């Protein structure tokens, strides 16, 4: 008895269960309705119920469902401030316990007692290191994009590593203009993380995205995607962006890496700049002098724990977009990172993928996850790309990747 | 300040609010008897308004049988008026 | 927190054989509720505002002794105005009492003299005509004391400058 | 089902039993404070 | 007996009827009043009296009339909230059954029994799917908006679809300034709607414009026509459009193609900033942050959906207004659409109709919607296109496509 | 009992040593509230406490001992300073202050100040008499701090060499060095002069860089990351310059190694009430950097403090070169860096 497992249950098996049971007409009922009449028939008998869910403390705490994107919906989980007085729970800590129907008077399940805590046992999450307490480092172990299978998709994981490799722990911006095919990038990099290593963990943001991409997205991808389209207001896309950060870092804490692909940097600072209250001080373009505090806040979590764990943050970029607020935006966040990816309208135009600036990326100490005759053969590439055009050096690029399978055969036929 | 005609009286018990309708005025038809409430009024010493409703003598007894309302020109009728 | 605190004084007021009631309102819009507390202890004195444990059972056994606040809320007069505006013109006194506290520490360094007002046992008290007190730690009554302030601890319903000799 | 039931049984017993609610002890604590029932 | 049926008629002919009767004099009574005054008098010889309408749930609700823009009134279908509960009836929809004559102390018809809902079986709307649970799809189905049949006013329409492709599902953006030609625009697409997809259900929801353009959209396309001129308040603003996005829901659920061509987005935008209550906190140009809220719902509901049936709204926006308002609106919505069919004022200038912007147009994964080689024709058209100004293009397209019929005769050519 | 001492300690420790004491379980808490308990519990046996901090003084009088390990972020653990002990030793804003504490009562969330032992790492007796900064006489750098990863130092010091109470400007285009630079310069001067108060005032920077820069060089690295507001930004500047005031008083050579022109100057423009010059800089925005920079000087009574600041021009901001132009003509060194040079490695 999981409440995901008869969640997950499609809408004809509940009513059919229901009818069995001798209850009233399922068919003209919700499906969190139908669960609901399930649990409490099924807790009369005397058995007992589970539950799951990351808590979102507001005193109390509610246990949000994965698949409902962390919304606020009726069948959460009521946690009573005085379970999170005894465990100390934080915002973002998993709570996989048995759970009880809402009694007489009651709105929400209560939590009875909990059995595992953010995929582990309560009693090695009890005696854990802060997120705050971790000493940050650069990145150490390298994240390679490359699969190595031979597929022409690989062909954008391989003109990234030769650009700016991307570790454990690497926070990067990929800047590109409206139309640059930053969708087909993004999913080409989830697909190259989860089958190159699938112990890290993939998390697909998406925030003040469009319904289109929702749908396209979990059905691609191997993972828990988490999207909140335009159709919520910017308080639910801060309050989806912080249970996504907050879940993340519990996760780090127990050593693990977390992945997050959150194309919504430009729309997440728009976000907080609508629910941040009128200061009487606007900067130029429209912002507010606290309206990038935040945003900021969720960008600089990216880091790489030499303890254990790491927070990987590759977000994009949107530049040229007609408004003078998203230049404000991009140039504060230019000088933020480590790591700039820019993509030229001008070759996407063109149908040249991928339209990535060679001359302009880099990678901050680069040095860590290269080796030394990698880094010598980059920057042989660098002073034979940096002469010709931007369109001439994707060319260059095309016909050298097309000769050979892997970047390995190609750097060295070229010595 | 002038005083009110309200329907809430201070320290009264829901017995004796029973009879006086939503502007304070026992129903017409009510089985009253001595003691209980007619009208409810109260007057502000400096709120800080004192009790000084009309009630029932003691002995007496009876059912409302009329109501009357007169009101000064200008000031604006209550509901039961 | 001075409006809340009157109207737990008017519920309290309100009610024969029900004491210490509560209140907890902090919000604009947020109307306020009363929900009666009770005194977590696992003896029975007071027994009309103490509680068990076993009403703590279903937290297991989280609320240790001393704090005491859980309960259902339960329903919720201009009568009461009455005694919640004597507790709002009390706490401007005691705040305006602070300002002479605030005024008094940036022209502070010099010996004062304070004139006693009763004889509490352990603890006398001062008298300065700007809205002002002070008491000494361990006299009579219209003679004057000379001491010299050092501190102030925060005493219930106000603080109060404490004042030493030795 | 009458009061004589739960009053032989001291509050703390009856707390004991998920069968109670909120409303329900809020109540049983209302009438124990009249010192006419649930005295133990 | 129907009342759709007796409200259709002129009043020469309710006034001939009543006399025929032996009624009180008609001649000046209310045409209300006189189908008030008939059905009691056909009641009272044993006839039963039937009625139909779209359900407006206030707990109780009425069944409101098309004619009138769902306008409220003392005469209609009153639905008691005791057959709400037992049919799980919701607004949007149409509820039709006996009804009978009020009694004394009413003042609306009372409901007996429901015959049909939504037009169709009560059986087969009771056990549906909520709209809320289908699994939307991408823009697969092809809506080419070109008669064929080499007329003049096909030319706006293979434009059209030669710079931004439309199919079922699709949710757009009409950007064009005032004094454009944004009505004449709109008529001919829902000619070409009502001509090529008869299937589809076309709506036209002209909300704040001016009497004359609503009577004359009604005289000159074919099909639903609600609208709500500026002689009522924003409150109505907000309940015709609450009443169509219902209605339009409940046919998406019932497997419709629902096409709503929607010419007020920016007048609806201040509809319901209008009425909003304060919040204390303003925006820059004006708009309130629960402002765009409901507006970006209403736009955002079009979607295609995988179990059956399809949403597609085109809204059109306005900008070089004069209002920075306007502005604000136009950039935020910017971001939610897919669409951008823009139209230069510098081309309308010249009196070249229609004076769409080629080069801004154009529709993003529009290979969904276009085989291989339209495609590539159409990408070969832009790169020629492109490098021309606006008025030579439209000089230059405008030339081509009248040597032809057809825009097949012209790609043959090209090549 | 130090509280510096107990906020370095590892978290395992704190929640050992505490477990020993008999108190509530300190393994599901924070570092802050186990220092807190541990603190009041030895307090009652009869220990004294002591502590140490940079002062900051409020508005309403009182005042606070800013943390070092903190970057001079208001705690729950600071330490209260009455009006009345400021007006009697005479302390102002950046006198570090080093006495005998005890925890706060009930009631209370500061720890309160009885008896100083310390001020300002020397005895109060020299610290009630002492010659105030604005009576020093300037004076132009007179003592040679030499700079001679040593290739940078060494053209440093060819093409600009820097003294004791230097006001210098490296001025350099984004991606031009400045990181392997400033890195240079923290290790040249915690190697060559040890002796020397070195304050890397980071202002609006990367968190992983500060962590980086702290963890390298020998000395005391005060940042604040951009996920602190402007606010904070111009109190922790302030708390340097008056920290380093100080110490020049008491005879001190302070080398302010500031990197904020452009992120201190914006948060000074976003801070300042509503006059509006080229760029969106306020008339009465620019004169508190300008202090800020202008304090820099030698003192021939004894002492000296040189602020060493990195410029940021060709940022794509107009705002930012009126910037630059006008704390240019102020200095009296100014260290240009070719982006083409750097581009090609």
């Amino acid at each position: 008895m999981n409440l995901t497992e008869l969640k997950n249950t499609p809408v004809s098996e509940l009513i059919t269960l229901g009818e069995n049971m001798g209850l009233e007409n399922l068919a003209r009922m919700r499906k969190q309705d139908i669960i609901f009449a399930i649990l409490k028939q099924h807790a009369k008998s005397g058995e007992d119920i589970f539950g799951d869910g990351v808590l979102e403390i507001l005193g109390f705490g509610f246990l949000r469902s994965a698949d409902s994107s962390y919304l606020a919906g009726p069948d959460d989980i009521y946690v009573s401030p005085s379970q999170i007085r005894r465990f100390n729970l934080r915002t973002g800590d998993t709570i996989s316990g048995k759970i009880r129907p809402p009694k007489e008077g009651e709105r929400y399940f209560a939590l009875l007692k909990v059995n595992e805590v953010n995929f582990d046992k309560p009693e090695n999450a009890r005696n854990k290191i802060l997120f705050e307490n971790l000493t940050p480092l650069h990145a150490n172990s390298r994240l390679r994009m490359e699969r190595g299978n031979g597929s022409t998709e690989d062909l954008t994981a391989r003109v990234l590593d030769l650009a700016s490799p991307i570790g454990r722990g690497q926070r990067g911006l990929i800047v590109a203009p409206p139309k640059a095919g930053k969708t087909m990038l993004l999913q080409n990099i989830a697909q190259s993380i989860a089958y190159n290593h699938p112990d890290c963990v993939l998390m697909v943001l998406l925030i003040d995205e469009r319904p289109e991409e929702v749908t396209e997205m979990q059905r691609l991808v191997k993972g828990e995607v988490v999207a909140s389209t335009f159709d919520e207001p910017a308080s639910r896309h801060v309050q989806v962006a912080e249970m996504v950060i907050e879940k993340a870092k519990r996760l780090v804490e127990h050593k693990k890496d977390v992945i997050i692909l959150l194309d919504s940097i430009t729309r997440l600072a728009r976000a907080y700049n609508t629910v941040v209250p009128a200061s009487g001080k606007v900067l130029t373009g429209g912002v507010d002098a606290n309206a990038l505090h935040r945003p900021k806040r969720f960008f600089g979590a990216a880091r790489n724990v030499e303890e254990g764990g790491s927070l990987t943050i590759i977000a994009t970029a949107l530049i040229d977009t007609g408004s003078k607020m998203d230049e404000v935006i991009y140039e504060e966040f230019k000088g933020t990172g480590n790591m700039e990816l820019h993509l030229s309208r001008k070759i996407a135009e063109k149908r040249v993928f991928p339209a990535i600036d060679y001359n302009r990326s880099g990678t901050r100490k680069e040095e860590l996850l290269t080796t030394q005759e990698e880094l010598q053969k980059m920057w042989i590439l660098r002073k034979i790309i940096h002469p010709m055009g931007e369109i001439d050096a994707m060319e260059f690029l095309i016909n050298k990747l097309a000769m050979t399978k892997t970047n390995d055969d190609f750097f060295e036929m070229m010595k | 300040g002038p005083e009110e005609i309200t329907a809430d009286i201070p320290n009264v018990g829901e017995a004796a609010l029973s009879k006086l309708d939503e502007s304070g005025i026992v129903y017409i038809g009510a089985e009253v008897t001595g003691g209980d409430i007619l009208v409810g009024k109260v007057t502000p010493k400096g709120s800080d308004v004192k009790d000084s409703s009309l009630r029932v003598p003691n002995g007496v007894s009876g059912t409302v049988i009329d109501v009357q309302v007169f009101t000064r020109d200008g000031v604006e009728k209550d509901k039961r008026a | 927190e001075a409006l809340e605190s009157a109207l737990a004084t008017a519920t309290k007021k309100k009610y024969e054989q029900e004491i210490d009631v509560r209140v907890q309102i902090d919000r604009k819009s947020g109307d306020f509720d009363t929900f009666r507390r009770w005194l977590v202890v696992d003896e029975v004195t007071q027994p009309t505002k103490e509680i068990t444990l076993e009403a703590a059972r279903y937290e297991d056994e989280s609320l240790n002794l001393g704090d005491y606040v859980e309960d259902q809320i339960e329903s919720v007069d201009r009568i009461t105005t009455q005694t919640a505006k004597q507790v709002i013109v009390q706490k401007v006194r005691e705040a305006e009492r602070a300002m002479v506290v605030d005024q008094f520490r940036e022209h502070e360094g010099e010996i004062i003299t304070g004139v006693v007002k009763k004889v509490n046992r352990d603890n006398i008290s001062l008298d300065l005509g700007n809205n002002a007190e002070a008491v000494i730690l361990r006299f009579r009554p219209g003679d004057r004391v000379r001491g010299v302030l050092y501190s102030v601890r925060p005493e219930a319903r106000g603080a109060q400058l404490f004042v030493t000799r030795s | 089902h009458y009061i004589g039931d739960l009053v032989q049984r001291t509050e703390v017993e009856l707390l004991k039993t998920p069968n109670l609610g909120k409303k329900s002890l809020t109540e049983i604590k209302d009438v124990l404070a009249s010192r006419g029932l649930s005295l133990g």
